């Protein structure tokens, strides 16, 4: 009669077995793979202890949150940037967090082997937990911080913008739609071991740096699960590794997930940390190096090569355009404020000698316009002046990619420039590179997102924000604001004022 | 060092002072409620429903989305991300739903893992108390361990069901409710082999391999209609309501309902089993927290919509007919188990009077909701035939 | 009025669908929309921000249609227009593992969508012809997918050149 | 305000500079060990211990104790705040015994609090899913409101036999266990309560009262011999050690556990009752795990003393047949209970079968402990003859 | 069939009741007054419940303690 | 080693348990808790937070959160003499 009971692991032994043969037991979803029927998982875990381990990280989470870090009032004691900033990496990242659980579904779903199909659902239920911890930032920072508006109606407010579309194909379409092996490598092994992991420590250190030490307490927790995603996606190469169809289409299938997450996280994810802060980490140049060719394009992805795994085809012309991507895109985000649900702000002078230390030349071209857009007035409301007007009066027309939705200005980008405009069936499509436009020109159907310019052609500009609820409590003052400062704040009538109506610049074109 | 080299905005004076001097005199806006501009389902917005609902980036065009426009990638060939297409149910809004035990992640795993630690006590008690003494080998070792063993295929099959409306379930609510539908499916079956690995360790001789329980239900008369229902529920349905309403408003309010309670938990005590009771219990619970679920989404929201309230209906009372007929042939191949045991454990009228139990209680939870009209003398009738 | 979500080309169309009380004319009805405003080889681009929306209302009507007018057996296994869905779905995998390549392919597969999405085809029957016409699909064009240059692609796809920088 | 006016050492520019300032470059020891001089009972120091041992201020004229002098204030009379005075047994050290399940109170609210809230899911299934329809009328209405209930006073009597322990117990570890022994007692007649309740909630005439199942405990025969002897472990013995190792060694391991396990939990389930157990199961998980408790302290630490083992087992040896006797007395008078269950429930041979596990059991952990001599034919058979 | 449960007050509505009067029910410690044997509590409190508002309590304060604080 | 010590034994300690039930329930919950501790514990939190120290606010706090119940007792406990004519 000693005392004894049964662990996860003693019956884990067994979890193999669960699965039965039947004619119809087969995946649901189209795919060009065949994942083997005894691939194995890295994590002995059964549903009880997988509660268990997380219900105690939850536990030290929510106890900080709730108490020391209340009673520190740690929700307002971030610099305005950063409260400003968590509202886009939060509320963005929920929704990466959102889709992989979808994402997983399906995988679980293409799983043929019991333990491979557990490996799976362990993730479906922690990115549910993942969305709920980002919900729980922007719900905390809204119920504590300096400003709630953003935070508190991200989920409509983000509607608004051109920045929420790429992150829909990255983080959302990008997960879920496509041959199950295709979503895995977007998710898996590219966006999580590539972007995500490294990521997520990233943002708790420039969060750190800049006072927030909410989203450190939420995102560190969130961090401790990545390892096991880590090897579902691994193991998805393992059990399609010894199928002929792997040598055929894996690779191709790798390079257009890579480029994907590196068309809008390199210049986003960059812009949010060097432009949405007041004390710098560490120059995003370097840490994409580190990330991206070091740490994964080598060290990760080398160790799959004894699966017929190489390194991305389109690497080197993503390293290429990285550099200046971020700088190039903040012009854009600023000129375009008011589609936002954030305030942002022009660099101050210590930040142009960061810039301009970190990035020489970087003045001469982003540094004088920004100098220049001061003088118009850009942060003050009865200028009458949004930087979008001087890109119209300087001929510099702003095109969104048809595939991965981020906008560029090929004239003005110091980056990449090659703009390729399309017709086809009635219907004019406008490209940023050459590896997204082959993506449309073989998968026309797959790709057909209208974009902001196309949906508010002809709209007044105060009209749309008033329509899509861009506005605070007053129902007057704009939730998106051209400073970060607690004065001056612009309201919809400054907007109207204004008399802005957008175009769609691609109808120029004959 | 003792303070080490990361220097922290919050603490730091020099760099706390500059986010101090940048701070407003108070908040820009007033406003400090997370998902305001969510409708609340009862008095007052709740924590589940500020950090759930909307959750899903839908657009309008799929009922209730806030956003606008087409998905920015799709499948080869043109399928949305999620659409309409994915299942035959129509309402007028995709998130109205809302689990009645206001479940999100942090309460669903905290429950979950207390159970899980007071499972780990009570068989530590259990097995220092040695009351494995008082149980009838022959229900240890040919019930418990051969077909209670193989019912845990029945629940594993039941989950994997619901892997496809984790995939296109149409809102956030929704996504949550199935999932933890599905999970708690899972956790059952392991449970099952739980106390199976249990017994082999106070129970010299007792083999916990899955061999047995296994062979029981891939060849076995008693499960025979069991499984091939389950076979097709799991695999045979691509809309994902219909998978989970014909899972949990029809087959296992039916079949499952009828194994777990009036089987094994009415006769494991009459055989010194104090074991097994124990996990049925937490099934038993389990089932009746999906139950508020699904009659939430698929009666509350779904049957009594607005505008498709007659429509929905009308698919889901096909769908009952549809499923019945399995969920029947696998009651009747199961009455064949009455046959093993000792005889005077049971007889027929308490196997007659334990289904109409079952049928009664789903009569009144499931299908006076949609106004099928189940005939419960026909429907046991129909079932008593397996009794050999 | 023109709004993102409520307009007066949608609130058009709102009572164009009032009107469509019998199954056989609302089903063509959306047959016929399919054809002039989704996917690439739309007939025309003019409702190209209110379609998705549109369709999903003139699905609405004619799925609580084909509800009452069709038994329980048909509506199961039927498409909207009174076809044998299996008899559809082995016809055209058939036509699917057929194609001699991705051209023919990705026409047999949109134009399936096009034809049959629900509430035509029964979701069941569909989906599962998604997974077969997608794996086909999906295999003929990732095999060499970057062997042929830009320059012939655009030629391949058939698109006018309207503007090229580097 | 936003910043609120008060300012705080941590984060407040200024003042954390001037705190900065003033720190070592380094701790001043590396010791950062709390409790490093308390003998670690297994490996490694235990958070347990650190946090426990030499909490209790005593002067080294205690066994154990590592202070010095008298106390600063005694009672009138002169009678020490604590003293070897109040309990027979003598020791090297008060502070050895080490409770197993190393529990402190956070550890112990946690786990008692999981068992409270999945108490309150496990009502939330069993009502929802009707499983008292299958309760034998008889059984409920008789056996449980009437000797169920009245043995919760029985446990609230051992409850209370605590008291004196509590305030008298000589060291820190032993406070804690002893504290916790009798909590959980409580908690037992406080589930007794809470099942009657329960029942009063889901069937219409069930009446709650205390009136009936106390009238039977204070003027009834069958638990007559029962209250006799609580009445005197509780409000007769002054000695915190015989009260404790006696009613947990003795009574408690004997009635207690006839009438919990080999009565009402094996006779139960027979009556279509699975509630019952559900709390028993509690009831036996407690005892199990005071049980090791009480084997540390009077066997491993007291019985075994480098110094005092003969003595202290010569005292137990005393103890036990002191109280044996008022024990196999109380197992008697609960034996005429049988005879108002309905013919057939059980035969004398079960009863015996029963009687022998309890005798066995309590012979196996305790007895042979002490070497107490006893014989299993010579008790049985006397407390047999209470059948009536 | 409605879900139903009891609350530490249900059953603490009975705590009074638990003692029983007899020969030597008194105190073992000396004193020079004599409580009434009728006095009421103000918290209607059961093992059970007490444990789950302490738990509560702890929850914060070491997750506190453990995580943020030790960062 | 120290003598503070000693005192700190008569007041929380023997004061706490060593005489008439009564009268160590006057100097604990009457006295002790209703007049210095409960105070005591909140001030505690406020010297120790303007000193840098967030560890015992955390801490502390949560036991203050306990001592209106130990009030309850030691108020309770006067009322349950007050009928005694030994009270007076
Ligand atoms: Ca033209
Ligand atoms: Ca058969
Ligand atoms: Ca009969
Ligand atoms: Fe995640
Ligand atoms: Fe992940
Ligand atoms: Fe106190």
């Amino acid at each position: 009669r000693a005392p004894t009971s049964v662990n996860a692991q003693e019956v884990h032994r067994w979890l193999q077995s669960f699965n039965w043969d039947f004619k119809n037991n087969r995946t649901k979803y189209a795919t060009k793979y065949k994942m083997a029927n005894e691939t194995k998982e890295q994590f002995k875990l059964i549903a009880k202890e997988y509660a268990r381990m997380e219900a105690v990280k939850d536990e030290r989470q929510f106890g900080s949150l709730q108490d020391a870090l209340t009673r520190l009032n740690a929700g307002v004691r971030v610099h305005p940037k950063w409260n400003e900033t968590m509202k886009v990496v939060s509320n963005f990242l929920e929704v990466g967090e959102y889709n992989a659980i979808a994402a997983t579904g399906m995988l679980w779903d293409s799983a043929q082997a019991a333990e491979q199909k557990n490996g799976y659902l362990a993730q479906v239920l922690d990115e549910i937990r993942h969305t709920h911890q980002c919900a729980y930032v922007n719900y905390y920072f809204a119920k504590n911080g300096q400003d709630p508006a953003g935070h508190n109606d991200a989920r409509r407010t983000r509607t608004i913008g051109p920045l929420w579309k790429g992150m829909k194909r990255v983080f959302s379409d990008g997960f879920i739609s496509g041959d199950a092996v295709e979503c895995s490598l977007n998710l898996q092994l590219v966006g999580e071991a590539c972007f995500t992991n490294p990521l997520i420590v990233a943002v708790t250190e420039w969060a750190a740096a800049n006072g927030d030490e909410i989203t450190p307490t939420v995102f560190l927790s969130i961090e401790t699960d990545e390892l096991r995603h880590m090897a579902n996606g691994y193991q998805t190469v393992v059990s399609i590794a010894n199928d002929p169809a792997s040598a055929k289409y894996l690779n191709t299938d790798l390079n257009n997930a890579f480029w994907t997450q590196q068309k809008y996280f390199t210049p986003v994810l960059g812009m949010l940390f060097e432009y949405g802060s007041k004390f710098k980490v560490e120059p995003w140049v370097k840490t994409w190096d580190r990330w991206v060719y070091e740490d994964w394009g080598g060290i990760w992805i080398g160790r799959l090569g004894k699966y017929g795994v190489e390194s991305p085809r389109s690497l080197k012309d993503a390293k290429q355009d990285a550099y200046w991507a971020h700088h190039d895109l903040y012009l854009l985000a600023y000129a375009l404020w008011p589609t936002g649900f954030f305030r942002l702000a022009l660099p101050d002078q210590e930040e142009m000698e960061w810039f301009e230390a970190n990035y020489p030349g970087w003045y001469d071209h982003y540094g004088k316009i920004y100098e220049e857009w001061r003088a118009r007035g850009c942060e003050d409301p009865s200028s009458g002046f949004i930087p979008l007007m001087w890109f119209i009066e300087n001929n510099h027309p702003i095109y969104i990619d048809r595939v991965s939705q981020v906008p560029f200005c090929p004239s003005l980008a110091k980056g990449a420039s090659t703009l390729r405009v399309h017709e086809y069936n009635g219907e004019m499509h406008t490209f940023s590179d050459q590896w997204g436009e082959r993506m449309w020109l073989a998968e026309p159907e797959r790709y057909e997102c209208q974009n902001i310019f196309e949906q508010y052609e002809g709209r007044e500009l105060s009209e749309v924000i008033a329509e899509l609820h861009g506005l605070r409590s007053d129902g007057k003052t704009l939730i998106a604001q051209p400073h970060v400062r607690g004065d001056k704040l612009w309201t919809l009538d400054d907007i109207k004022r204004l008399n802005c109506v957008f175009k769609n610049p691609v109808k120029a074109f004959n | 060092s003792m303070l080490g080299e990361r220097r922290r905005g919050l603490t730091d004076p020099e760099m706390a002072a500059v986010i101090l001097k940048a701070l407003p005199e108070a908040p820009l806006d007033g406003n400090n409620k997370m998902g305001y501009f969510v409708t609340p389902r009862w008095k007052r917005l709740t924590e589940y429903e500020a950090l759930t609902v909307y959750a899903q980036p839908n657009a309008d065009w799929i009922a209730g989305g806030l956003d606008w426009g087409d998905w920015t990638q799709k499948f080869h060939g043109g399928r949305p991300s999620w659409g309409n297409e994915t299942t035959e149910l129509r309402t007028v809004d995709w998130f109205k739903h809302r689990d009645p035990l206001r479940r999100w992640h942090a309460p669903y795993v905290k429950d979950k893992a207390e159970e899980w630690r007071y499972t780990d006590r009570f068989l530590q008690g259990y097995s220092a108390d040695g009351q494995i003494r008082a149980m009838n080998p022959t229900w240890r070792d040919e019930f418990i361990n051969r077909y209670w063993g193989a019912f845990l295929f029945n629940e594993y099959g039941l989950f994997n069901a619901h892997s496809q409306g984790a995939r296109e379930a149409l809102s956030d609510v929704t996504r949550v409710s199935l999932a933890f539908w599905g999970f708690d499916k899972i956790d059952i079956a392991q449970m099952i082999q739980l106390e199976r690995g249990f017994l082999a360790k106070i129970v010299p001789g007792f083999d916990e391999s899955t061999a047995v329980p296994k062979a029981e239900w891939t060849n076995g008369e008693v499960y025979k209609s069991a499984r091939l229902a389950v076979e097709g529920l799991w695999q045979e349905v691509f809309d994902w309501n219909e998978s989970a309403f014909s899972v949990h408003a029809v087959y296992d309010a039916l079949f499952g309902q009828f194994v777990r309670r009036e089987f094994f938990q009415r006769l494991a005590p009459r055989f010194g089993d104090n074991l097994t009771p124990f996990f049925i219990n937490q099934a038993q619970t389990y089932f009746q927290i999906a139950k508020q679920g699904v009659q939430d989404l698929y009666y509350n929201c779904l049957g009594d919509d607005p505008e498709f309230s007659d429509y929905n209906r009308t698919v889901m009372r096909n769908w009952t007919g549809k499923w019945l007929e399995p969920t029947i042939a696998a009651l009747r191949d199961f009455m064949g188990l009455f046959a093993k045991l000792p005889a005077g454990t049971t007889d027929k009228e308490e196997i007659t009077a334990s289904l109409y139990r079952v049928v009664d209680d789903w009569i009144e939870d499931y299908a006076s909701r949609i106004d099928f009209k189940a005939d419960r003398d026909q429907i046991v009738k129909a079932v008593l035939a397996g009794l050999k | 009025k023109l709004g993102i979500h409520s307009n007066d080309t949608r609130d058009a169309w709102v009572n164009k669908i009032a009107q469509l009380n019998t199954l056989e004319k609302a089903a063509e009805m959306l047959k016929q929309f399919r054809m002039d405003h989704t996917t690439p080889f739309r007939n025309s681009y003019e409702l190209d921000n209110d379609y998705l929306w549109i369709e999903a209302k003139l699905e609405e009507k004619v799925a609580v249609l084909k509800a009452r007018a069709f038994n329980e057996v048909d509506f199961r296994h039927k498409t909207a227009f009174g076809e044998d869905a299996k008899s559809v779905l082995d016809g055209t995998v058939a036509k699917m593992n057929a194609a001699k390549d991705k051209w023919e392919a990705e026409k047999i597969h949109i134009g399936f969508r096009q034809a049959y999405k629900p509430p035509i085809m029964p979701v069941n029957y569909f989906l599962d012809g998604e997974r077969q016409l997608g794996t086909r699909l999906m295999e003929l064009r990732n095999l060499n997918y970057y062997d042929t240059p830009l320059e012939e692609l655009r030629k391949q796809r058939g698109v006018r050149v309207v503007h090229l920088q580097s």
